[PDB]
């Protein structure tokens, strides 16, 4: 079975937030459900346990939750701290398995938010002339330092040739990335448009760029 | 006062093999199940196996992805877990922890990678009406498969810095980088002003001079 988390999640000090943890197969409440803390740079710190266990050393701000309704169990901190900034995984046991969710980044809010800014280039002549053909996406400014890209061949979602950066942290306090979408020449002129979609905190900008403009 | 000290690992061509040993203190190695987790750069926490303790058994499970590849075996007399990698593919690129999952080792780097020397392609990213907003123009470097890090990106000899923006680099499924710099002018100067970017990837003694010239 899967365990699927949100994306990302952000508040400001002092509030509260909730990460849910969906099981895709199977009985939520069959198995055992943990929880644990990624900081930046840092191995993993288990911060629930047994579904609703804080391990000592853990603040009771952190509170673990199952709901059989929706097949899910959930993270809660109350009153946000600073050192609550990092990612949140979820894991459960299966008939002799050990699943991870996901993931999700949990930003603590220290600035106020700001949309991501892209341009998108198509090939070069130089490049295409030397039988290569790459698009690039530049993403920056944005924050909390979470997005997802997507391409699109005219109205198609892109499925291979595609790499993308995790966010970085530019000196602004921002975040910047990066996706690339490699292609032949060929494919390059037979198709009208190819597209750069960037989510950022559940809402989209795109980049379209075409052979012919 | 546990503790688990990961060693081993480092660059190794795919098809190669790498032992990775888990050192533990602390708690009664011999009575405890260990179990291998990766994490792959900029991904998520995937499960590779654990072993049980010699008292109930001492045999092994292992996630999909390594069956058949990965052989996780202990020496409990020693309080030490091992990871035997075998066949190894670009896709095990991950830091490795050894655990207990209540307790984590700080884990050790394993760079599954066929890559060697080579300077990078950089093509411009020519300022068009369709990289301008406002009476901004965008144009840029596309610094191409390249290997290993670093590049360094100046523009006009390093007189232009305003306004720039060296992105950092992608690492690719073929094992090379690819990097971006693109920097913001005014358009009314893309007539009256030339753009060089300087790329310079000292691994390979390749320096590239780019001139970047309006569509």
């Amino acid at each position: 079975f899967m365990l699927t988390q949100p994306h990302s999640v952000s508040e400001s000090p002092g509030k509260t937030v909730t990460i849910s943890c969906t099981r895709s197969s199977g009985s939520i409440a069959s198995n055992y459900v943990q929880w644990y803390q990624q900081r930046p740079g840092s191995s993993p710190t288990t911060v629930i346990y047994e579904d609703n266990q804080r391990p000592s050393g853990v603040p009771d701000r952190f509170s673990g939750s199952i709901d059989s309704s929706s097949n899910s169990a959930s993270l809660t901190i109350s009153g946000l701290k600073t050192e609550d900034e990092a990612d949140y995984y979820c894991q459960s046991y299966d008939s002799s398995n050990q699943v991870f969710g996901g993931g999700t980044k949990l930003t603590v809010l220290g600035q106020p938010k700001a949309a991501p800014s892209v341009t998108l280039f198509p090939p070069s002549s130089e490049e295409l002339q030397a039988n290569k053909a790459t698009l690039v996406c530049l993403i920056s400014d944005f924050y909390p330092g979470a997005v997802t890209v997507a391409w699109k061949a005219d109205s198609s979602p892109v499925k291979a040739g595609v790499e993308t950066t995790t966010p970085s942290k530019q000196s602004n306090n921002k975040y910047a990335a990066s996706s690339y979408l490699s292609l032949t020449p060929e494919q390059w002129k037979s198709h009208r448009s190819y597209s750069c979609q960037v989510t950022h905190e559940g809402s989209t900008v795109e980049k379209t760029v075409a052979p012919t403009e | 006062e546990v503790q688990l000290v990961e060693s081993g690992g480092g660059l190794v061509k795919p098809g190669g093999s790498l032992r990775l040993s888990c050192a533990a203190s602390g708690f009664t190695f011999s009575n405890a199940w260990m179990s291998w987790v990766r994490q792959a750069p900029g991904k998520g926490l995937e499960w590779v196996g654990r072993i049980k303790s010699k008292t109930d058994g001492g045999t092994t499970d292992y996630a999909a992805p390594v069956k058949g590849r990965f052989t996780i075996s202990r020496d409990d007399s020693k309080n030490t877990l091992y990871l035997q990698m075998n066949s190894l593919k670009t896709e095990d690129t991950a830091v490795y922890y050894c655990t207990t999952f209540d307790y984590w080792g700080q884990g050790t780097l394993v760079t599954v990678s066929s890559a060697s020397t080579k300077g990078p392609s950089v093509f411009p990213l020519a300022p068009s009406s369709k990289s301008t907003s406002g009476g901004t123009a965008a144009l840029g470097c596309l610094v191409k498969d390249y290997f290993p890090e670093p590049v360094t990106v100046s523009w006009n000899s390093g007189a232009l810095t305003s306004g720039v923006h060296t992105f950092p680099a992608v690492l690719q499924s073929s094992g090379l980088y690819s990097l971006s710099s693109v920097v913001t002018v005014p358009s009314s100067s893309l007539g009256t002003q030339t753009y060089i970017c300087n790329v310079n990837h000292k691994p390979s003694n390749t320096k590239v001079d780019k001139k970047v010239e309006p569509k």
